[PDB]
Formats: C-alpha cells, structure tokens, sequence
C-alpha cells in the first residue's frame, strides 16, 4: 500500500514518467492496472518478489539447478579466469559470463521457418536465438515450424555483448554468407 | 408507521445482527438501487465512530416510509458487531460482511446504481506518515473510479473522508495540479468528491465568532437532534418508540435540504435562458421553497462532474443543465 | 539414512542473507572471500537467494521487454487477463474449456534431457555440443540452452551448470542438456 501510495504520487506530478515498481505480494499489482497513467505496453514496469521468489524455486523443481541458469543469464557477471581455478570453475564462469540481448534480423532473415532461423543464428553467426516479438504485439520462445519469421522483427539472443549480436542485423544471405571468420560481417554490401 | 418517542426519527424493535447480515448470494439476489453504500475500513480492534450519526439523518421522520434510502454497510465483520447495538433500531438497513476492495462485493451491492457511495475509515492513523494517513480511501476510490459494468465507474456517485488536507490532489487526475492551491479551491473539494475533518476546526473559531450559529448547523445537518433526545440517549435504554401520538407527529412537517434540476417540471422555463432571481421570487411565492445555490457541470455542452455555486446575484443565468439547492417541506 | 543414502536427496534453499551459503556444504574449496555466483552450493543449485531480484531491477531498466522474458518462462504464462481474472476477487474461475482456449495448451516448457539414453546417446558418446544442437533442433524442433555435469567426472549426485558451451565443446554420456520443448 505505501510503494502503490508513491506511484501514484509520482504519476500524478508528470504523467510520462517511466516508473519500476517492487511489489511483495502478486495480488497487489491489480492496483497498479487502476492508475489512470499506468501502462506496461508504454513501457512501465512491476516486479513482484513472491512471484520471481517462488517461480524460481518451482522450475528448479521441473528442471534441477535452472534457477541459477536463469539467475546468472539475467545479471551482470565478472568473466575473469585464472589459472589456479579448477577445470569445472574455468567452464562454469564462461558460462557466467553469458547475457540475454536483443536486436532487429537482418532482411536476410526475411521469410524463413524459425528453426532455419536459429540454426543459420548458431551456426553461420555464433549466437543462440530464443525468441522473437511478432505482430498486435506479443512475445514467442522457441515458436513451432508452421511460423515465419517477417522482416524487421526484433529476436532475443543470449551472447557474450551487445556488440557480439550486431552480427544479426548485418548479416547477408548473398553478400555474406561465404565468409569463414564472422568478425567482418558488418558491411555495405547486403 | 413506528417513530422514536420524539417523533423525529423512524424506528423498529431490536434485532440481532444476524436477521439482516447477508451474504453475496443474498445482496444480489434482492434488486437493491437508489441506495447508499457506506464502504468502512476497520479493524476488530479499530475505536467505533458511531455509524449512527451517518444512519440517522438519512431516516429523518420528515420523509415518507417509501423514499427512505436503504443502506449497506460494506465492511469488518467483528468491527460491526461493537457498532451494532446502536443501530439496531433503524429500518431498511443491512450490513454484507468482509473488505470493501474485493470487487465481487462491490458488484454484488450494485454500485453502478447506488444514489452514493461513502468512503469512511476507522482505522487507527495519524500515528504515522502524514502523507499515508489515508492509504485506504484513496487505493478504494481509485479502485471504484476504475471498474466497468457492461450492462461506466467514473459516472458513480463518492464522497471521502480525507485525514490529511494534501492528500486531495491524488482522488483526482484531471486537474491543473497547481499544489500551491488550498484545499478550498481544489477540483474535488470544489465538485463536492472530498470532505476534509479540518473543517471542523474551522468551526470552532466561527462559534466563538458567532455563537447561534453552530445552532443553525445542527438543525440543517442531523434533521434535528433536539435537547430532549439527547437526554433520552442518555438514559442509556437505547431509542425508545412506538406509534406516537398526533401532537408528536406534527413535527414530521421540518425543512429538508433537496436538490431541483430545472431539465423537466414546474420550474423548467428559467432553465431555459432565465435568472436566478426569477427563479427565486417564483419558486418561494408558489411553493414557499427557498433557494440557497446551484449545482452546475463544469464541461457545458457532459462529464458528470459539478460544482457548487452558493447564492448567486439577482442576474446569474440559468441553463437547463443546472441543479437548485433548496429548502422544503414536500 | 533410509536403509530399504540422505546426501542422494535433491533439495533447493531460501537463502535470506548471501554470506550463510558457506554453511550450507561442507567439502569445499571453502575460499569465504568468494562472491556467492562462484560458491560450490550456488553453482550447484542447491541455494538460491532472494538478493538476485535486486539485480533484476538493474536488469530491467537496462533491457525492458527482457523482464516479460524472464515471467513468460517461469510463471508458465501468467497473462494480462489471467491477473484480471484474480484481480476480481472470486479466486480462480474454471471448467471443461473450449478448443479455442485448449489450443493454448502447446506452449514451450523447460526441460532436462539425459544423453545416457534415447535418440540423442552418440552425442553423449564423445560428440560436440553443436552437432546435439543442429540435430536436437532439426528433428524435435527442440532448442538446447546449457548442461548440467558432474563435478567427480567418472559419481557423488553433484552437478554444476554449463550456460551456453561453444561449438566444440566436448559431451559425456553422464551429462544432461537443459532445454526448451513442446512434448
């Protein structure tokens, strides 16, 4: 009641304002739907401790040890090996040192079945594609072969930086798909 | 009918709370409307504020049995059981049991329907932020303003309690903030939404001031909570009554406040362009009714949003639109 | 003891402070100057603490839709007008739906998949993660995101969590590939 009291302190004195809120209790955000200026589609946020909390915990109970994939996957890490750490720790943090981003296909893209999508993704361009927004907007992880990809979708990918997915967005069927070393596929020629 | 021994309000035998405690089922199924809904939060524990200072005035004995305005009390169970014993007495009253957020309760009273809505708390306060006083009365105003009804929330009828004066920029958005301005010029306390305890305050320098006037309050506010019915609450039975006497019921003749609209009936042509002067002259001469101010949309053209102009000058013009404050003997 | 082996029991911990997760195990690399997402029993999966939501925030204002990522996977898909549907009060409303909103029941899951056994075993037999990866997705549709292995490669019931190996990065037939599916 007291967090809800400031947004709508907040809202009230400039409307526009982006606002993230932790909540405790996941019945607490039906208040936040009813401030006038509140919409998530715009891009306000809230984040509920008891749903995070416990979803962790009950996929780990589906899926033994995913709750440190997903807690690792979505905050920052030090990827920083030395050689006095075990064989285990040295692969363990290369895999701490992985980060979810997001980036727009390349035309290239245009057209295709999403699994052909993901494979030229992991192969061609070394990059793991989990999901796509598509139109109207929703949000689709790992969609079925009966989708295409359209042109100018955003997909999500997990990389090493923001930098290793600009790949994605250049990338050319014609221009590029040749090159061995993907280290150059940013270019003029698409 | 059956009265208070004074006369001056309408009564019943005792009942324990339980002949009309109703559950959602119940509350639905009776086609309840024109009522008021009184939204109370307390806890078990919460100090009583006497639901019979609000329940009272509106069972005033002026009114005939059939416009009476039933009433609900949304609200703690365990908290309305201390209350209880001195509403007892009243007609057309019922309580549905548990919060009034959940909104299966609010549509199971009808809200979309209701004549008012009253948002009251009774909870402990002040012993905290000042800002957060009155979480409760915003979060449920907000929460009512917001619903849908299918076969319109903003268009139902509230009045709040606020602890803190402040606090009024949140009941509304709309609005040029302006937080400089004083509660006196606020858009809801100008719309009549708000209603602020520090008032009261206020008249206690105004009876020093002016001292027959806090009479004038009481005759107009409680629909006359006279000296010998004090007395008779004093000796403690609770309200006594029956089926008085004539020389009693003589006084079921007061003045009542009421509100005229000029869209239809007798009154209609100074709607249409008038005065309010003519208005005046005319509505006393023909029907020794008084008037005393108008109620008029701000969006002239509309929003179900009002404000209250008292006493206009001689010339003020009229439109078809407005509402007449008035006081009555029909 | 259970007679007819309680180290052998899976179990996963709210840690309410970071710093106890040093108790939590005893054999260890003990090291208590060690951040916690390098502890043994955190990359294990065995504590979890409720500190890492704080980072979430971080995450979230850094990488909007990100957050929508993180509750379609975990929640199972707890919808707009699903919280609309609580947010009225009369608890969960249900029956023998239609077709219409069963078609719905074809979502993606996580998953673990063995490589001791079943269509992928050659790949565990000595293979790398990019051959399990083109295949698994070609023939299933199913898209591996990590591994799960023993530390005492050989075993002790302790694993730790690979996110995302590189193309070559070699398989044991003890490992198990976390994964997302429509089964």
């Amino acid at each position: 009641a007291a967090n809800i009291m400031r947004v709508i302190s907040i809202k009230n004195y400039h409307s526009d304002i982006k606002v993230i809120v932790q909540l405790l209790q996941y019945h607490n955000k039906a208040y936040l739907l009813n401030i006038p200026s509140w919409d998530w589609k715009r891009g306000d946020d809230a984040v509920c401790v008891a749903e995070l909390k416990l979803g962790f915990i009950a996929q780990s109970c589906l899926a033994p040890g995913f709750s440190t994939l997903m807690a690792n996957l979505f905050t920052m890490r030090s990827y920083k090996p030395t050689p006095e750490m075990s064989q285990w720790q040295t692969d363990y943090m290369r895999g701490t040192g992985m980060e979810m981003y997001t980036e727009y296909l390349s035309s290239a893209f245009n057209a295709l079945t999403f699994p052909e999508a993901a494979e030229l993704c992991f192969s061609k361009l070394k990059l793991l594609l989990l999901a796509i927004e598509v139109r109207e907007s929703t949000l689709a992880i790992n969609p079925g072969p009966k989708v295409k990809i359209e042109n100018a979708t955003q997909g999500f990918f997990i990389a090493e930086s923001a930098e290793e997915v600009k790949r994605a967005f250049y990338y050319c069927k014609n221009c590029h798909a040749n090159v061995s070393d993907v280290r150059q596929i940013k270019k003029c020629k698409c | 009918r059956k009265f208070d021994s004074t006369g001056m309000f309408h009564w019943c035998p005792d009942r324990p709370l339980n002949d009309c405690l109703q559950d959602r089922s119940q509350a639905s199924a009776s086609g309840l409307r024109n009522h008021v809904v009184v939204c109370l939060f307390a806890d078990a524990a919460s100090p009583l504020i006497g639901l019979r200072n609000l329940v009272m005035p509106l069972r005033a004995s002026n009114f005939h049995y059939h416009e009476l305005k039933p009433t609900i009390i949304v609200g703690n169970l365990d908290y309305l059981h201390r209350e209880w014993k001195t509403l007892q007495n009243f007609p057309k009253l019922s309580i549905l049991p548990g919060s009034p957020l959940n909104r299966a309760n609010l549509r199971a009273v009808n809200i979309n329907l209701c004549d008012m809505c009253v948002i009251v708390s009774a909870k402990d306060r002040n012993m905290e932020d000042p800002n957060l006083v009155d979480k409760e009365a915003i979060l449920c105003s907000l929460n009512i303003k917001a619903m849908t009804f299918d076969d319109a929330g903003a268009n139902v009828p509230l009045i709040t309690e606020l602890a803190n004066d402040s606090n009024v920029q949140f009941l509304d958005q709309d609005d040029d903030d302006d937080p400089d301005t004083e509660l006196y010029m606020t858009q809801p306390f100008a719309c009549g939404t708000a209603f602020a305890v520090s008032v009261l305050d206020s008249l206690m320098s105004t009876s020093y001031f002016n001292d027959n006037a806090l009479t004038l309050i009481r005759t107009l506010i409680t629909g006359g909570a006279t000296p010998e019915l004090e007395q008779i609450l004093a000796e403690g039975a609770g309200m006594r009554g029956g089926y008085c006497s004539p020389a009693v019921l003589a006084n079921r003749d007061r003045c009542r406040v009421a509100q005229i609209s000029l869209f239809d009936g007798p009154l209609a042509q100074f709607g249409q362009g008038g005065h309010y002067g003519e208005l005046f002259v005319y509505a006393l001469r023909h029907f020794g009714i008084l008037c005393i101010g108008l109620y008029r949309f701000r969006d002239t053209n509309p929003s179900s949003k009002r404000y209250v102009i008292t006493n206009p000058p001689e010339d003020f013009p009229l439109l078809p639109t407005d509402q007449v404050y008035v006081l009555t003997y029909k």
